[PDB]
RNA sequence: ACCCACCCGACCCGUCUUGAAACACGGACCAAGGAGUCUAACACGUGCGCGAGUCGGGGGCUCGCACGAAAGCCGCCGUGG
RNA sequence: GGCCCGUCUCGCCCGCCGCGCCGGGGAGGUGGAGCACGAGCGCACGUGUUAGGACCCGAAAGAUGGUGAACUAUGCCUGGGC
RNA sequence: CGAAAGACUAAUCGAACCAUCUAGUAGCUGGUUCCCUCCGAAGUUUCCCUCAGGAUAGCUGGCGCUCUCGCACACGCAGUUUUAUCCGGUAAAGCGAAUGAUUAGAGGUCUUGGGGCCGAAACGAUCUCAACCUAUUCUCAAACUUUAAAUGGGUAAGAAGCCCGGCUCGCUGGCGUGAGCCGGGCGUGGAAUGGAGUGCCUAGUGGGCCACUUUUGGUAAGCAGAACUGGCGCUGCGGGAUGA
RNA sequence: AAGCAUCGCGAAGGCCCGCGGCGGGUGUUGACGCGAUGUGAUUUCUGCCCAGUGCUCUGAAUGUCAAAGUGAAGAAAUUCAAUGAAGCGCGGGUAAACGGCGGGAGUAACUAUGACUCUCUUAAGGUAGCCAAAUGCCUCGUCAUCUAAUUAGUGACGCGCAU
RNA sequence: GUGCCAGGUGGGGAGUUUGACUGGGGCGGUACACCUGUCAAACGGUAACGCAGGUGUCCUAAGGCGAGCUCAGGGAGGACAGAAACCUCCCGUGGAGCAGAAGGGCAAAAGCUCGCUUGAUCUUGAUUUUCAGUACGAAUACAGACCGUGAAAGCGGGGCCUCACGAUCCUUCUGACCUUUUGGGUUUUAAGCAGGAGGUGUCAGAAAAGUUACCACAGGGAUAACUGGCUUGUGGCGGCCAAGCGUUCAUAGCGACGUCGCUUUUUGAUCCUUCGAUGUCGGCUCUUCCUAUCAUUGUGAAGCAGAAUUCACCAAGCGUUGGAU
RNA sequence: GUCUACGGCCAUACCACCCUGAACGCGCCCGAUCUCGUCUGAUCUCGGAAGCUAAGCAGGGUCGGGCCUGGUUAGUACUUGGAUGGGAGACCGCCUGGGAAUACCGGGUGCUGUAGGCUU
RNA sequence: GCUUCCGUAGUGCAGCGGCUAGCACGUUAGGCUCAUAAUCUAAAGGUCCUUGGUUCGAAACCAUCCGGGGGCACCA
RNA sequence: GCCCGGAUAGCUCAGCUGUAGAGCAUCAGACUUAAAAUCUGAGGGUCCAGGGUUCAAGUCCCUGUUCGGGCGCCA
RNA sequence: CCAUUAAUGA
C-alpha cells in the first residue's frame, strides 16, 4: 500500500492565490538584537536629554531671532 | 580520556579562578524516603501486579561523564558538577602521553 | 530525501574564486558600516566563524546592529508564503556594500542641483527618468556608393 | 395540460474513488416510519438591560393555585459567582 | 520612555520598644497570562470543540446471575432381545 | 464427559442456551430527507507505534473594523517590464589548463630491468615493452573544471528623503567619533495597471491523476518517483467518429 | 486393546476435587493394591552418550538468601553489622526422561577406501538392522524383471538433502 | 494442624502484547535520528528500498595563546647504504597534513616542533539552522565578571566549518546564614527554586514472544494469488551485411563478429478492473478461427542422374492416429 | 626622475636568462664583550664600518613562458515562450527574443597613498 | 539469478610479497644385500587458467574474462 | 548495580612472602642385536597489565580486560 | 609387578 511522498504542485498556485506579502515595514522600527551596552548608553542619553531644557529652548530662542533678522535683511 | 586531578578554575562562593580538586561522580543511595520512592512502594502495595513501567530497551554504549569539583581552599568546600561528552574510557592522572616518544 | 546540514551542497558558494586563494585583504577588514547601510552578502570560504546560512549568499538587506567585529543586518527570506524581515548576525568578510543605493543617491543630488538651478529662472525641467525612446527619425546617408548585396551561403558539408 | 408523429440530442440513480453507464456495490413496485437531537463546560460573533459594577442562586413574604406549579416584592438587593 | 512582582550584578544610605543573621530604599540586565483614569456582569441566538447512547444501523468479544444429560458422552440400578 | 474426532453436551460447541451490563467499542462499510442566490477548495509542510487516522500550517467561508473617494485637487500594493547593483557553476565548451580515464606516431644513453641478436662482457651498433622526459595528436566525466550563458533570485527607483543650527551620553575617545532628542527650509521621484491595510471565529482537505519542457530507476510500460506551469478531480460547450 | 517396561505411595501417605470445615473420590481400598506414563500381539534385539533441559540424593565442607528475631549509634524515626530456612549455585545418580549420534589429520606392495592411532565443539559420534520405503531435492538414481511400450509394481546397491 | 505475614516454584490457571516503511506480506535492508558529494534542471526548496559512503566514537591534548620552520614529491651528491635507513644543496601553490566519511578552507597557517596554560569556568537575554517559524541538538555575534597566553595589538567561553545525540514523571549530586514542613519554638527528616547526570536508537520518547490448515469479525481490488490491459528483458520467429563451412565457389543449403524487427502460444515487470466472490489445474466431449505448412493440389531452386530428401511461393480446403507410464 | 619605511589593489606585479646602477639609500660585509638562543654568532639577537655593487633590490631587454584585455571561433553551441511543423522514433527545421567557451591572431608587462631623503 | 570456493609437473596438494616454487604418489638411475621386498636420498620434472594494473620486485594485493564444484528461491 | 571466584611454558594442571613443580609435544642422549615401549637432559614461563604496606608479592589489596554463577528492578 | 615383533629364497 504505497503512496505519494512529496510535491510541490498546486504549493505556489496556493501561495500566490492570498497575494505573498512584503513584511510589515514601519517608522521606527524596535531595537531587539542591539547590543546592550549600546542599549543601556542610549537609555541613558534618553534619560539624561532632560538636562539642557533650558539651554536648548534659549538657543532655538535665539536661532528664531537669527531666523528674523535673516528674513528683516531679505525682505 | 584523560583528566587531571587538579584544575584552577571558576568557583561560584569565591568568584575568582581557584585550583578545584577533581574526582569522579557517582550515584548514590535512594534512601527509601523519598516522596516518589514511598508513592511507588505504596502503589506496588497491595495487588495488581506492577503500577510503573520497567524500561528494556537500552541502546547507549556508555555514560556522560561527570567531574566532582571541590575547592581547595578552606573556609569555601564548594562543589560543584561538570559533564563531559559521552565516552567509554576514563581515567584521573593517566599517562601525559610523552610527545616526542618511540611508539612500539 | 536528502540531509538537514547547515553546509548541505556548499562545493561552489562557500569557496574561494579560481587564484584568489590565500590570504583576506585587509580594506576588506577595515570597511566601516552604519546602521541602515543597504548591504549585500557573499559568502567566503576562508573565514569560517560567522558564516551565513546558504539561503542568505547574494540576499541583501539593512543593517540595524553594529558589533565589535560583526554586522547584524535585517534580510527578506520568503519562507513559503510571505517574505520575513529577519535578522542575523553576519561577520564582516562575508559582506560587501551594495552599490543599489548609489545611483540612487547620485540621482538624488543630481535632482537636487538641477532643482536649485533654474528655480529663479522659471523654466521647467524634466527630472524624472525614462525609459527608452523611439530612436528619432533622421537621414542615412551614402557617399554614392551601393549597398553590399548579400547572399545565402551554398551548403557544404563540414566534418 | 392527455395521446400520437417527425428532427436532433440523450447509457441507471446513490456511493467508494484519480477515474462509473459499467462485466464495482445497494436497488421488483407502492404506502407509512426513518437518521445531526437534549444537558453541562467553554470559545468567538450578534441582540437586550444595567454599568465598576452586574446577577438574584437558594430562601422568604403576597392568593384561596381556573388561567399558576405563572407573576410581583425583599434593612436576605448581595451570603456568594 | 516610566511603574509592579520574581530572579541576577554593583555599591551606598536611613529608622527603632526590643540596635539584631532587623526592616526599607538606589542604579542596571532579564522573565510575567501585568499597570499605564476601567468594561464587565446577567439573559437570549448562531457556529465550532468536547464529555455523555452523541447523526443513524452494524461486530469478533468480556463480565454477572440463572436453565437444560427428552438428543448425545460416560458410570450405576432394574428389565427386554439376539 | 470423551476406546480421543476438539467429538458430544436438546438441528447451537476450539467453550451451550436465556436475561442484564448494553443503545459495549470501532481510525472500519452503508445511508443521511425542501428550494433559490452568492463565494468556493485539497490530496501539500512538520509531528505522532503515524501509513485507511489525527494535530498543526496552507487552501476556504462568514462577521466586521480602519482609511481614500469623478463633488475641480491620491499615500500605498504587484507570479509585470525597465534602469543600475550583486549571487550562480546548469546547458555549452575544455582537458595543447589542474584531478581521474584513455589512442597512436616523432625526437631524446634522465634511468634501470625481462624475452632477446652480434659479443666472455661493454651506456659498443639494432629495436622492444614496464615505469621516463619533451612538444604533438584521438575520445571523454552526475559525484572533474580555467571559462561560461538563456531562463532566474534579492535590492533601490524618495517626505519613513535630503540640507542646516543646537542639547544629551555613564559607549569610544589626542582633539574626536557614533547614537538619541529638539527647531527650521525644500514635494509631482521610471512604464502601465490597481481602491488598500487589518482582527476574529472557521468547515472541508491531508489516497490524487494527466500533459509541453527538464529529469531519476528500469529493456520498456496506460510502470514507479521528482521540478515549473496548465488542466481533470470540481467543468458543462464546438471539434478529435467514440472518449478525463 | 492384551503383552512389555517405568515412576510415586505403608494411611498425619500417593493422585485428585472443594469458597469453606474432624470436608470428599480412589476407599465396602492396602504393594498380586491405587494413581501417573510410554510402547503396542508371537519371535529376536533394544547399541553409545548425563554436555544441555528435566527429575532425584546429602551437605554446617558452603557463594547468594526475605520476614521475624540479635547487637551498635542517635533524642527518635532511621541506619549499620553479624546470624542468615527452603530454593537457586557446587558435587553424584538418572536416557523403556525429553533428546542427540558430526567434522579434521596420518596410515595397507596398482589406484581408491581405511582394520589402527590422536584431537575439536559438547558428552559418544548411527551399533545391530533397514531403505530410493508412507521416509531421497537431485531423480523418471543404477541394474535385473514384469511390457510391444511402464515417471507405475517387485527384487537388489548405498553415496541415506533428512532411516 | 489452623489463623496471619515473608521467600522459592508456578502457563495448572487469568489478563495483555507480539513496532513501522515496504513496487502484496514474511524473509533480506533502514531509505526510522543524523552528516558529505550527486540526483537537482547556475537563489533557496525538491522524491524513490536512486548511487558512493560515513556516525552513536576520540582527544589533558588532537582544546587556548605566542614563537621558529615548511609539507608530499623530484633531481644532484655522500663509507657500509642498494629503489626505501641518515647528512647537505636546489626546484617545490600546496600536488602533504589538519582523528575519522566526503566537500570546502588553510603556507612565516588552521600543518610539525616547542614554552605556558585550562575560555572545555559562572550568569541574563537576542539570533540562525529542520521548522509550524514549536522544541531538542548544533552554531552565531554580543553583555557582566573572573582568567589563560603574548611585548602588545588581540585571540579563546572546546575541537578549521558542515553530525558525534535525547521531553514529562521518578531518582541522585551540588548551591544559597533561600522558602515551607498548616497552633507556636528547636533539631533530624521531607517537600520546594536552579544547574548537571541516570533514557527513551521505533532516536518529539508504550513496559511486550509465538502459532492457528479449528479459527472469527469490520473492511480493501488503497493490496497479491487467476484471467483480461501496457511492455517484450526472457521464450519463440523473420530479415540486413558477409570473415568463413561447402573437393574449387560467401549466399544450393548454412553462416561467426555486429545489427534491425514481429508475437502474446512461455516466464518475467506493473497494479489498471474485480475481495457485499468472475468456481482455482488437468483429462473426456464438442464447435469455430489463425498460419509461423507436417502431408495432400499447383509450382520455382538444389552440391535434383533415378529413388529418397532439403530451400521457397500461392494456399488453412481436407486430414494430423491406437497405446504402456 | 628615483629610493627608504609602512602600505591599498594583489602576476599588466610572477618565473627563466642577459645588460645597466651617479648620489641618498637598502643590503652584502667585520666580530661575539654586553642582551639573546643554537651542535655550530649558519638563523636570531647585540656591538660596528675596512671593502662592495659580486648578490638581493631598482630599471630595461627576450619574434620568452605565464598573466590582463580585445578580434576570430560565431550569431556557432546552448537557451525563455509558441505551433493540429516534419519524422515510426531518435532528433531536426521555423517564429520569437537573448547568446557562450577552445584552438587561432593582435596590444600591454604595474598604477597609487602617507612621511622622509638624493639628483643641493 | 545471489552469496561464494579452487584453478600451481601425469596426480593429491602446499607455499608471511624478497626460496633453487617444500614434498609425496609414478617414470629413470645409483648405493646396499648372497641376491630380492621396503628404504635414503638424486636427476629431464611445471602455459602459477588468461588479460590488465600498483609496487623496486607478484602465485600471494586489486578489476574483468574463462573452466570444476557447494547452498538459498516462502503464502495464496 | 551488589556479592563470590578464575586468568600461568606452544597446550593441560598444582603451588600461603625468605631460581614457580608435573604431564602432552619438539630436539638429543640412554636400555635392547634392532624397532616399539621405558628412563634422563635442553629449550619454552609478559603468572592479563599497572599501582600500593613491605627489604623482596603472581600469592595481601585496589584500578582497567574477559570467562562465570546468585540476587534485585521506576525514569 | 610389565616384556610386543623380527620380510621372501639359500
Ligand atoms: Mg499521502
Ligand atoms: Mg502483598
Ligand atoms: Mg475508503
Ligand atoms: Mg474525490
Ligand atoms: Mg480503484
Ligand atoms: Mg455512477
Ligand atoms: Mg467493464
Ligand atoms: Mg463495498
Ligand atoms: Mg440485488
Ligand atoms: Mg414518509
Ligand atoms: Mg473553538
Ligand atoms: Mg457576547
Ligand atoms: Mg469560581
Ligand atoms: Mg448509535
Ligand atoms: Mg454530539
Ligand atoms: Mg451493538
Ligand atoms: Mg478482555
Ligand atoms: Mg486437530
Ligand atoms: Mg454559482
Ligand atoms: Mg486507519
Ligand atoms: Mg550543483
Ligand atoms: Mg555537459
Ligand atoms: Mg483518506
Ligand atoms: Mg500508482
Ligand atoms: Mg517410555
Ligand atoms: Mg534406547
Ligand atoms: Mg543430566
Ligand atoms: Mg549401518
Ligand atoms: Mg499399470
Ligand atoms: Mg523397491
Ligand atoms: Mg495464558
Ligand atoms: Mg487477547
Ligand atoms: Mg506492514
Ligand atoms: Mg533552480
Ligand atoms: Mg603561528
Ligand atoms: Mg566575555
Ligand atoms: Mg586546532
Ligand atoms: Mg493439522
Ligand atoms: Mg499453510
Ligand atoms: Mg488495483
Ligand atoms: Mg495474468
Ligand atoms: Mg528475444
Ligand atoms: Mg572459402
Ligand atoms: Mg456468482
Ligand atoms: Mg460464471
Ligand atoms: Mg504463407
Ligand atoms: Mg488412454
Ligand atoms: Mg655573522
Ligand atoms: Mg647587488
Ligand atoms: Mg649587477
Ligand atoms: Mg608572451
Ligand atoms: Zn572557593
Amino acid at each position: 500500500a504505497k503512496s505519494k511522498n512529496h510535491t510541490t504542485h498546486n504549493q505556489s498556485r496556493k501561495w500566490h492565490r492570498n497575494g505573498i506579502k512584503k513584511p510589515r515595514s514601519q517608522r521606527y522600527e524596535s531595537l531587539k538584537g542591539v547590543d546592550p551596552k549600546f542599549l543601556r548608553n542610549m537609555r541613558f542619553a534618553k534619560k539624561h536629554n532632560k538636562k539642557g531644557l533650558k539651554k536648548m529652548q534659549a538657543n532655538n530662542a535665539k536661532a528664531m531671532a537669527a531666523r528674523a533678522e535673516a528674513i528683516k535683511a531679505l525682505v | 580520556v584523560n583528566v587531571p586531578k587538579t584544575r584552577r578554575t571558576f568557583c561560584k562562593k569565591c568568584g575568582k579562578h581557584q585550583p578545584h580538586k577533581v574526582t569522579q561522580y557517582k550515584k548514590g543511595k535512594d534512601s527509601l524516603y523519598a516522596q516518589g520512592k514511598r508513592r511507588y512502594d505504596r502503589k506496588q502495595s497491595g495487588y495488581g501486579g506492577q503500577t510503573k513501567p520497567i524500561f528494556r530497551k537500552k541502546a547507549k554504549t556508555t555514560k556522560k561523564i561527570v567531574l566532582r569539583l571541590e575547592c581547595v581552599e578552606p573556609n569555601c568546600r564548594s562543589k560543584r558538577m561538570l559533564a563531559i561528552k559521552r565516552c567509554k574510557h576514563f581515567e584521573l592522572g593517566g599517562d601525559k602521553k610523552r610527545k616526542g616518544q618511540v611508539i612500539q | 530525501t536528502n540531509t538537514k546540514g547547515k553546509r548541505r551542497g556548499t562545493r561552489y558558494m562557500f569557496s574561494r574564486p579560481f587564484r584568489k586563494h590565500g590570504v583576506v585583504p585587509l580594506a576588506t577588514y577595515m570597511r566601516i558600516y552604519k546602521k541602515g547601510d543597504i548591504v549585500d552578502i557573499k559568502g567566503m570560504g576562508t573565514v569560517q566563524k560567522g558564516m551565513p546560512h546558504k539561503c542568505y549568499h547574494g540576499k541583501t538587506g539593512r543593517v540595524y546592529n553594529v558589533t565589535q567585529h560583526a554586522v547584524g543586518i535585517v534580510v527578506n527570506k520568503q519562507v513559503k508564503g510571505k517574505i520575513l524581515a529577519k535578522r542575523i548576525n553576519v561577520r564582516i568578510e562575508h559582506i560587501k556594500h551594495s552599490k543599489s543605493r548609489d545611483s540612487f543617491l547620485k540621482r538624488v543630488k543630481e535632482n537636487d542641483q538641477k532643482k536649485k538651478e533654474a528655480k529663479e529662472k522659471g523654466t521647467w525641467v524634466q527630472l524624472k527618468r525614462q525609459p527608452a525612446p523611439p530612436r528619432e527619425a533622421h537621414f542615412v546617408r551614402t557617399n554614392g556608393k551601393e549597398p553590399e548585396l548579400l547572399e545565402p551561403i551554398p551548403y557544404e558539408f563540414m566534418a
